[PDB]
RNA sequence: AAACUUUCAACAACGGAUCUCUUGGUUCUGGCAUCGAUGAAGAACGCAGCGAAAUGCGAUAAGUAAUGUGAAUUGCAGAAUUCCGUGAAUCAUCGAAUCUUU
RNA sequence: UGAGCCCGGGUCGAACGGCCUCUAGUGCAGAUCUUGGUGGUAGUAGCAAAUAUCUAGCGAAACCACAG
RNA sequence: GAGACCGAUAGCGCACAAGUAGAGUGAUCGAAAGAUGAAAAGCACUUUGAAAAGAGGGUUAAAUAGCACGUGAAAUUGUUGAAAGGGAAGCGCUUGUGACCAGACUUGCGCCCGGCGGAUCAUCCGGUGUUCUCACCGGUGCACUCCGCCGGGCUCAGGCCAG
């Protein structure tokens, strides 16, 4: 039969979570899939120079046409837009696994972002109608190589 | 020797589903087949090019109707003294144990089953050999 | 609640119903084909003394 | 099957009975069985249970063990018996609350009046074995 | 709130969902300024968290484990009441001589089921232990049912150590029959039978690695009980005694809780990152000796859980004849208790 | 009354009666000599009956049943002895079913060669799994599938499986468990432990 | 279900058998089809009195308006009607048999 | 190349269908006849340690007396309050009382 | 033939099914159908009751068988 | 006191704060809203941080039962994997490719020797129940007969597809 591919060690992961939080859902998607795939160092520096103004996270999916600047040159995508509050929940959450995976004993000098997860929350019934979300994010240490040994003869 | 009876070969004249009429494009609509109503229904008046409707010139032959692939036919099973019923017709019926029916009582069916020479189809259910 | 709840039945055909039902009660094979375990009753009306 | 008038098997008339019941009707319901020593002794089978009484648990996880109730909250339907008790989370130890029809009573809180009540159930229990007998 | 269920004392739920609301947010601002004021006295005395840590530990099932108060079934400590008569092991070196005067080079075979199916797995489960050769039981579908005792009676004819059955269940491993040939004039020894619950083939793991032709170095660790002992030289003695060195490859069988994670892996001694800490000890940080030397390690091997399920004496149920039949049996009434393990 | 008790149990409703949605009816009574609902086959439609049934011990008899106790139900059936040898068992049915309808003693001498072939099967099957040693048993039930499922996850996050292996490698390094020039490691990383 | 007399037998034995499950009494003299075709399936299961068979003899007769009724069939034996000297005497001989040889 | 769009599978969401339940409704049947100027129905204000709702009660205020039962109440806090006793109880019964503004 | 029915795998946790009869508030694609939930438009129009441009934060509605 | 009634969009508007919340100057109008677990055992403690939030860890049979709580459908959405496409998509018939899944006849009987053990074998004995001639026990033995079991020998029958 076919085996699924396993799930890497929970010794070699860290995991944060962030639920019923109070951003637009399509902002912080985007900001979650322009980050998707780095270096958590990287992810650090890009969200903390779109918190404060110098860098644009590009649209794809749910693209709204509002600016238009050379710092989509970078991306390939003539839409370019600069959310600040999912940068800040996203920020938040990438420090709580950081000490998620200090407490558990992994380098955090290597650590990438294998996956990271918007889904839609409960909507807020206050016809205006809010968009929460949640986010679940699981960093992992960097694939280590080990050199072989030539095989013995018999 | 022990299988199915000698029964003329098995012959399906359709063996695709009669789907129903613009079910694949609306989630409200089930596959279960509704004859169409409407004057003007083109798979009703059998156009060209069309879904075909269910008619009985599509019946199974009389011999090998209700037949599995083997060559059996199916027969529900609850417990030890259903498959008892079928000493005298295990060329002809296989034992279909019930889904509802526990592990033991499983047991008991498929050893019963296997000393009177009567095929279990769902043999393989929530029991394992032990050494 | 003015709905036909019961139904009016000649007494002369409840009463072919009984008799109908007393001589079925009279054969045994009738009585395994209902659902009673009687493969040890010695005689299917089964009279007992009227002292017991 | 009831014969009496008065009588109801309706299942919600006797659930919302059993569970909207006051304090006296809830202490005759809260009964246990005696011991089998008792049982010959006093000829009574059960008595409604109370605070002072030596039990053993004959039902659940916690058969066999023996202990004085301390506690009877007809509340919640259920006796505390001593040291048959639980750990919270922050280390507290909570009375686990056991029907009293899941245990045995091995000693009786012996008062005057509990023992006005062994002697009218004995005298109705034996006054029933002379009708029987003749 | 911690005493006190709101759905058992309001009738209302929109209420009872708003008590609770507002419980949540009154107990999270209050545990938050705590939590502050007092890393701010941490901050002003820094002598008290010390006091704090050592007293307030977290709980753990391992250490609220029960034993007992030593033959094949008791829960006790070898180790430990060895230590008590120091300052009542004999039972299983009794009833188990053979394995327990070093035992020879394993040969092992390994098999499946009557009408197996799993010919990838069973080769890549032979691939694991050196020395081992897989070959099917039944050739074709209607050819001779063999039985385990007379593959043992083959295999042990022919200088075969150990005789390794596959069990599968919906094409996939399920059981591990472990039968232990000896020699001699001893007869076929003691059957133990676990079960495959998590297998994985080294493919099915992100970046992996092939296994070489050389003999793996064994880390069976966390077996005290005598039968986690006999699980524990039951795994030994199918391995070569003398591992090859000069390929780093580690067979581990680790136990916990009564499941035994096996994994295989290569290694690697390299010095370490600067962004990497050094390695804590057990029971006490600072690993004396190799402080900025840590071990890479590269998954070459199956991932597959295992628990003892039953110790025969014999070759499985027929085989073993006496009042000491069955040497030991899983039941599931043993681990009623969460703390209770068997090893 | 036969043909108005059989239009009563076909018509109306038979307790031993199983219908199937697959072109047959079958009858559940203990004594039906072929277990199928039809007129011939009908233990109680038919006054003069014959049948053939195995006990327990492994004897096979001939049961009789006759109009002059049909209302006798504790004395419905004569029972009698069949022989091992299977020609002696057979002429013994023809010799007691005579003049009776060939229907039953065809069926009689069918379940008869049936029963004969399954006590033969039997005692091969009981060899073959006597010598096999082989057993079903029971799978775990979902409770327990789930209690294991549960606590094999918390074992697992418990083990810390690669950081125990390291670290049991490291201190296998310190002690000189591989030696004096170990082949594992560098030599400058052995000179560094040192 | 338990027939019998309340004149000659008393009605204390309605008492003793009201508490086994399963088992029902009624008089003879006002016998209930709902209990004689349980689920209108012919064929209860009855234990009798002797006073019952002989008031049961009796009541018959009692009812104003209602006498036994006569059947249209006076043997309702069909292989005695047909397997009989009278009828296979009178037959012409068979003009086939039960199974037909396919001719071409 | 990458990005986007569509389909399928696993997992995770949204939502509350289905199943199972029910101190509720609804329909039928039986016994009985009992509001108020001796202040009714209804409205309002108050009474508890923490009472938000509901309920009970009226400055004797989650009640007093009398009778009966016989050891509690209970979410937390308190009682030197009661256990061979005219005696606990958010107990039951109920014949005596208190009964604010309308 | 078909409306449908039976079995396997997973989830789940207290009841349920076949047959013969009886009974009905008994079978949905539509009714500018009722109630609830959820979308494209759309992170668009606009910052408006409630809650002269660029950029943060907030954020609809008409319309919608499927597409030009 | 009951029922061939309804079962949370049903049944009274109201199973729960219900003539309540709320609307209207007023007469009046009038909702939505049930289910943790057997037991709160309602998540201690360590550690991020300002959250109706996490990670370890713990209770429990189970927490993918955590007062958003039995089960948990569809519409709609996100992550991963695979494939296809940019002047409509969707459907009917028929092959092909890739991936995944299943696993075909359930695969037997009869003869001929040798050994062993039982019986329906012995015109053997005793007992029990019976439909009174049939069954069932107990004890004897293998002259005959019949069954099985073990070791050899032989023949036959076997499912599907091609030429
Ligand atoms: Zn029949």
């Amino acid at each position: 039969v076919r085996y699924a591919a396993t799930e890497i060690a929970p010794t070699k992961s860290a995991r944060a979570r962030g639920s019923y939080l109070r951003v637009s859902f399509k902002n912080t998607r985007e900001t979650a899939q322009a980050i998707n795939g780095w270096k958590l160092q990287r992810a650090l520096t890009f969200l903390q120079n779109v918190i404060d103004k110098k860098e644009a996270v590009p649209m794809r999916r749910y693209a709204g046409s509002t600016g238009r600047t050379a710092q989509g040159k970078q991306w390939g995508v003539s839409r370019a837009r600069w959310p600040v509050k999912s940068a800040q929940f996203l920020i938040g959450l990438l420090k709580n696994a950081e000490a998620n995976a200090d407490a558990k004993g992994l380098d955090t000098g290597n650590l990438i972002i294998k996956h990271i997860q918007v889904n839609q929350a409960p909507k807020q019934r206050r016809p205006y109608m809010s968009n929460p979300c949640h986010i679940e994010l699981i960093l992992t240490e960097a694939e280590e190589t080990v050199q072989k040994s030539e095989a013995v003869v018999r | 020797m022990v299988a199915a009876k000698k029964h003329v070969p098995i012959v399906k004249k359709r063996t695709k589903r009669f789907m129903r009429h613009q079910s694949d494009r609306f989630k409200c609509l089930d596959s279960a087949w509704r004859k169409p109503k409407g004057i003007d229904n083109r798979v009703r008046r059998r156009f060209k090019g069309n879904l075909a409707m269910p008619s009985i010139g599509y019946g199974s032959n009389k011999k090998t109707k209700h037949m599995m692939p083997s060559g059996h036919k199916a027969f529900l099973v609850h417990n030890v003294k259903d498959v008892e019923l079928l000493l005298m017709h295990n060329r002809t019926y296989a034992a279909e144990i019930a889904h509802n029916v526990s592990s033991r009582k499983r047991i008991d069916i498929i050893t019963r089953a296997k000393q009177l020479g009567v095929k279990v189809t769902n043999a393989k259910a929530k029991v394992t050999t032990e050494v | 609640i003015w709905r036909k709840w019961h139904v009016k039945i000649n007494q002369g055909q409840k009463r072919f119903a009984t008799a109908s039902a007393l001589a079925a009660s009279a054969v045994a094979p009738l009585l395994m084909a209902r659902g009673h375990q009687v493969s040890t009753v010695p005689e299917v009306p089964l009279v007992v003394d009227s002292a017991a | 099957m009831k014969v009496r008038p008065t009588v109801s098997s309706s299942r919600r008339k006797a659930r919302k009975a059993h569970f909207s019941a006051p304090s006296s009707v809830r202490r005759v319901i809260m009964s246990a069985p005696l011991s089998k020593e008792l049982r010959e002794k006093y000829n009574v089978r059960s008595i409604p249970i109370r605070k002072g009484d030596e039990v053993q648990i004959v039902r659940g996880a916690h058969k066999d063990k023996e202990g004085k109730v301390t506690s009877v909250y007809r509340l919640k339907y259920v006796i505390h018996v001593e040291r048959v008790t639980r750990e919270k989370a922050t280390g507290q130890t909570v009375p686990i609350g056991i029907h009293p029809s899941n245990v045995v009573i091995t000693k009786l809180h012996l008062d005057k009046d509990r023992e006005n009540i062994l002697a009218r159930i004995k005298a109705g229990r034996e006054q029933v074995a002379k009708a029987k007998g003749k | 709130l911690s005493r006190v269920s709101l759905a058992r004392t309001i009738g209302n739920k929109l209420k009872r969902q708003q008590l609770y609301i507002q419980a949540k947010k009154a107990n999270s601002r209050a545990k938050h300024e705590e939590r502050h004021r007092r890393r701010k006295e941490e901050a002003k005395n820094p002598e008290l968290k010390q006091k704090r840590l050592e007293k307030n530990q977290p709980a753990s099932i391992d250490k609220k484990r029960i034993w007992d108060d030593d033959s094949l079934g008791a829960v006790v400590d070898v180790a430990e009441l060895k230590r008590r008569r120091l300052e009542l092991p004999d039972s299983l070196t009794s009833q188990f001589p053979n394995l327990f005067e070093p035992p020879p080079v394993p040969k092992i075979l390994v098999t499946t089921g009557i009408n197996g199916t799993i010919h990838k797995e069973a080769e890549e489960i032979a691939s694991i232990f050196p020395n081992a050769t897989y070959i099917r039981r039944t050739a074709h579908r209607y050819a001779y049912k063999y039985s385990v005792r007379e593959i043992a009676k083959f295999a042990k004819n022919r200088g075969y150590t150990a005789l390794l059955v596959v069990q599968e269940d919906q094409k996939r491993p399920s059981r591990l029959v472990v039968v232990h040939l000896n020699g001699e004039g001893v007869p076929p020894g003691p059957t133990l039978t676990y079960t495959i619950r998590n297998y994985a083939p080294g493919k099915a793991i992100p970046g992996h690695g092939r296994a070489t032709n050389h003999y793996p170095e064994l880390l069976l660790n966390n077996f005290k009980t005598p039968l986690g002992l006999l699980a524990a030289k039951s795994m030994h003695i199918l391995f070569p005694s003398k591992p090859e060195l000069a390929g780093r490859q580690v067979v581990t069988l680790h136990n916990q809780r009564d499941y035994i994670f096996f994994r295989r892996h290569r290694y690697v001694f390299r010095e370490a990152r600067p962004t990497e800490k050094n390695v804590v000890g057990a029971d006490g940080k600072e690993m004396e000796g190799v402080k900025g030397i840590r071990a890479g390690l590269q998954e070459i091997g199956p991932r597959m859980t295992l628990k003892l399920r039953r110790v025969d004496k014999g070759v499985g149920r027929a085989g073993s004849e006496g009042p000491d039949a069955v040497k030991w049996e899983w039941k599931a009434k043993m681990e009623k208790k969460r703390t209770r393990f068997n090893l | 009354s036969d043909e108005i008790v059989w239009q009563i149990i076909n018509q109306q409703f038979c307790a031993f009666k199983l219908k199937t949605t697959k072109g047959q009816n079958f009858c559940r009574n203990e004594y039906s000599v072929s277990g199928l609902c039809n007129r011939q086959s009908c233990p109680l439609a038919n006054s003069r009956y014959a049948t053939v049934r195995q006990s327990p011990k492994g004897t096979i008899y001939l049961y009789i049943k006759t109009i002059e106790r049909s209302h006798m139900p504790s004395k419905w059936w004569e029972k009698i002895k069949l022989s091992q040898n299977y020609q002696k068992a057979l002429e013994q049915i023809d010799q007691r079913l005579q003049f009776f309808p060939k229907f039953l003693i065809h069926k009689c001498k069918q379940r008869l060669t049936r029963l004969v072939q399954v006590a033969i099967r039997m005692r091969r099957i009981a060899a073959e799994e006597a010598r096999l040693g082989e057993k079903l048993v029971p799978k775990m039930a979902p409770k327990i599938k789930k209690r294991e499922e549960a606590r094999e996850r918390k074992a697992l996050a418990a083990a810390k499986l690669e950081r125990t292996i390291e670290r049991e490698l490291l201190d296998r390094l310190r002690q000189g468990a591989y030696g004096d020039q170990p082949l594992n490691c560098n030599p400058q990383i052995w000179k560094k432990v040192l | 279900l338990i027939v019998y007399s309340p004149e000659h037998d008393g009605k204390e034995l309605v008492k003793g058998f009201r508490n086994i499950p399963g088992v029902e009494t009624c008089p003879v003299d006002a016998l209930n089809l709902l209990q004689l075709a349980p689920g209108g399936h012919l064929g209860r299961f009855i234990v009798w009195t002797s006073a019952a068979i002989k008031q049961l003899d009796a009541v018959y007769e009692s009812k104003k308006g209602f006498f036994l009724p006569a059947n249209i069939v006076s043997q309702a034996d069909l292989s005695r009607l047909i397997n009989s000297t009278e009828i296979q005497s009178v037959l012409r001989a068979p003009k086939g048999e039960a199974r037909t040889k396919r001719a071409c």
